């Protein structure tokens, strides 16, 4: 059943390491990131 | 942008990605990019619509000889 | 009145056998049922 | 039944679905017929003649050119639609009416561009094209609208009453390639409509206008005209010439003839010609605007 | 719903009155989601 | 198959039953199309506008806004019909010819209000309505035919307008199809339809053709070695494209003729193809 | 759960009877239309 | 009549995520490049 | 993926071949949805 479900999603999700550094530079926080992804429909035919 | 279920959307994941490497400067390969810095808003807040049921009607019926007009005639079959 | 996906989903002389379409079937017989029972009835209705 | 299938370009967003979805029984035009086609064809940019958009005048050669098809039931991925031109039997073909008039039982139906206010039509912003539907009005309204739109051609090198309701036109004729074609075209059917016996024709002006009055009629006839109610008080009109072989011809047979052929071909070249029969069963005698009918193949 | 005045002129002589105790439920109805119900509105966002 | 039932009425005479019996295959021209139907629309009562009855140039018009049909067989109480219209696959349709031509084989059937001689047609004096046939023609001699017709009423104004007539002539006119000649309106008297029904029709016609010889003369005088001068031209137009929709010419039927005779006279029933 | 609630809605269908007749009309087929509404949220406060 | 059949949904394909690690001062090879301790 | 032209010219003494034969997979894998996915696509209109 593909020709009735419409606008599919899928999901990833990454986090970024992070390094302990001091002296004239700001403090760092850590890394979440999140993103998505849509779907593609295409079609194949023959004759007889 | 899509965005249709939750970004977190924390369930059991079936696998992991490595590519030990940034992914901000790939940014338009992504349909929707969400970089949260550390912990911010937006991630307990759980919006949801919901139906509180439905309602139709009944639609009785009626017959010819149960109206008092039948006895304004004598009906008969025909074929 | 009849619809051409409804006649189409009746027509099919077990060719099916899935889990969706017996859905579409069982509501395309209960619309024609629904539909039918008021046709009748208009008839004892439209005598008066 | 020939029917051709328009393959809905993907990627779509759902609110344009949903528009198209809207579009159930309007008018398609195709340049080439085949079974499956693309979206650019349907597209306006299709009718670039040179590098721009269209004219009005060169739509209706467009339309005369190209094929007509009609819209049927459209699904998420494909679009169905019908063949109209060609023979070709269709049963139970229906048309959404798109002009501001209303259509009765037994109008023939005609396809003109939009003259009237800015055309609604479906835009495609992802595509990058959009679509135009043509206007469908009736044959009486249509030779009316092809009148002043040519009378005012001649002007450059208006209010129509129709149901005791006036409506307006914006003719638009910023290209001048095709406006001096509709000119050649109407002179060359004036000079074809001259032989020897417009002047018997010419000579009964005098026991016309004597006609026009005691009769209570003609004299609609004489006011709408102008050039014999002028001419009929200002020229002589010598008597009469002979006929070269008068014992065995008929010289007033060929023109009132050779003008009946002459009319007929007068009012498909200058426009469009009809394509449809409205003719409804088990419906309404008046249709609105929005609301669809069946309709018969001419 | 009326004024006491517009009360006591209706209740004079106009209307009658046909009983001075009646039965009233003492319940709120509650529900509450739970279930499958939960679950389908965390990950996807509506509710039945 | 879609058929029209047209109700025979009841209490009706058996002289107008049985020539009811005789118009079999004769063309009958609805309104609007429904199974069921009453004889009202099949009168001339239904066909005249204004009042008065109707006009040659009316019917023609009648004859494009409204939808044909073909009667199939009569019963002593009932009348059927089938219809020309939509995609009706009639099986068997056979007409009847109402025209004094002959008709041939690979011959397209067109429709013409009666012209030539006074209309036949049955008449119900006991309901008191009356039912007209058109005519059948074919189609090459259609367009020869309406020439001809008004062609022949010009030439009595101008013998009337003129103070002297030009009478000097070739003799009579006559249209020859298939080596039969028919010799109509032999003689000047017997006015029976010079003015009665094609008097507005040779009007229109004499006014549209009188703008065309003129309006080219009035605006390039370069032929031969206060004033609107562009709503004449829009008037012009609209009215020469209208007349042109009417003396139209569109063939409705075709003779296929099967193991039949090809050539086929006046009162004859062949079996047509719907083209 | 009421300050979780983003829009809920209710539907409801309905459906006419149907009268048989003839002569110069058109006839007559069964119609069904639905409808639908949404909420309207107000609070209530007092101080102490 | 098409105004209530239409079954259209959307659907999920699953989730993605990954994990670090974590490395130590002492694992690497820069940690004989000096003598470190503790001194609280 | 190359042209067989290209492949020659690499495997005459660019690259080095390591085997002829492979072992691959013999079945598609599919997968359809059952149970409580059947009636929440219906009602709401969401799967997962």
């Amino acid at each position: 059943e593909l020709a009735y479900v419409r606008d599919g999603v899928i999901q990833f999700e990454v986090q970024q390491p992070m390094i302990a550094r001091d002296g004239p530079h700001p403090v760092d926080q850590p890394v979440h990131n999140y993103m998505v992804k849509r779907i593609h429909k295409r079609s194949l035919s023959a004759a007889f | 942008i899509a965005g249709l279920f939750n970004i977190p959307a924390g369930i059991i994941p079936t696998g992991n990605v490595l590519s030990t490497i940034e992914v901000c400067a790939h940014r338009c390969i992504f349909d929707f990019f969400k970089q949260i810095r550390s912990d911010d808003n937006s991630l307990y807040s759980a919006q949801f619509d919901i139906l509180l049921g439905t309602y139709c009607n009944t639609l009785n019926f009626v017959r010819f000889l149960e109206l008092g007009l039948s006895v304004a005639c004598i009906c008969t079959k025909f074929p | 009145a009849i619809a051409s996906e409804a006649l189409s989903l009746l027509s099919n002389t077990y060719v099916d056998g899935t889990e969706i379409d017996s859905s579409l079937r069982i509501r395309a017989i209960q619309q024609m049922a629904r539909n039918l029972r008021t046709v009748l009835d208009s008839f004892e209705r439209g005598t008066a | 039944p020939f029917e051709i299938e328009v393959l809905l370009p993907g990627e779509l967003s759902p609110a344009e679905t949903s528009a198209l979805q809207k579009c159930e029984g309007k008018i398609i035009t195709f340049s080439t017929l085949r079974h499956r086609a693309s979206l650019v064809d349907i597209a306006l940019s299709s009718y670039y003649i040179n590098g721009a958009p269209p004219d009005t005048l060169s739509l209706l050669e467009a339309y005369r050119m190209r094929f007509a098809a009609v819209i049927t039931r459209v699904i998420p991925g494909k679009l169905l639609a019908h063949a109209i031109g060609v023979g070709t039997p269709t049963p139970g073909l229906f048309i959404q009416n798109t002009s501001p008039v209303d259509l009765c039982n037994g109008d023939y139906i005609c396809l003109l561009p939009p003259v009237f206010g800015s055309a609604d039509s479906i835009r495609l912003d992802s595509v990058g094209l959009e679509i135009v539907f043509p206007l469908t009005i009736p044959q009486t309204l249509m030779r009316e609208i092809i009148a002043k739109v040519v009378a005012r051609a001649v002007e450059r090198t208006d209010v129509i009453c129709y149901n005791g309701r006036r409506y307006e036109l914006e003719t638009n004729l910023q290209h001048r390639d095709g406006s001096d074609a509709a000119i050649r075209t109407l002179v060359l059917n004036l000079m074809f409509s001259i032989n020897e016996g417009c002047l018997l024709l010419l000579a009964l002006i005098p026991t016309l206008l004597v006609q026009g009055a005691h009769d209570g009629y003609v004299n609609l006839l004489i006011q709408t005209a102008n050039c014999v109610r002028e001419t009929g008080q200002l020229i002589n009109i010598p008597p009469m010439p002979r006929i070269q072989d008068g014992h065995r011809r008929f010289p007033i047979y060929e023109t009132i003839s050779s003008w009946i052929s002459t009319s007929s071909r007068l009012g498909d070249t200058l426009g469009t010609r009809a394509i449809l029969r409205v003719c409804v069963f088990d419906g309404p005698s008046t249709v609105h605007p929005g609301d669809r009918t069946a309709v018969i193949q001419v | 719903v009326t004024t006491a005045t517009l009360k006591r002129q209706l209740l004079q002589g106009i209307l009658q009155i046909d009983d001075t105790a009646a039965d009233v439920p003492v319940t709120y109805g509650e529900m509450v989601l739970q279930g499958t119900n939960l679950v389908t509105a965390l990950v996807m966002g509506k509710a039945v």
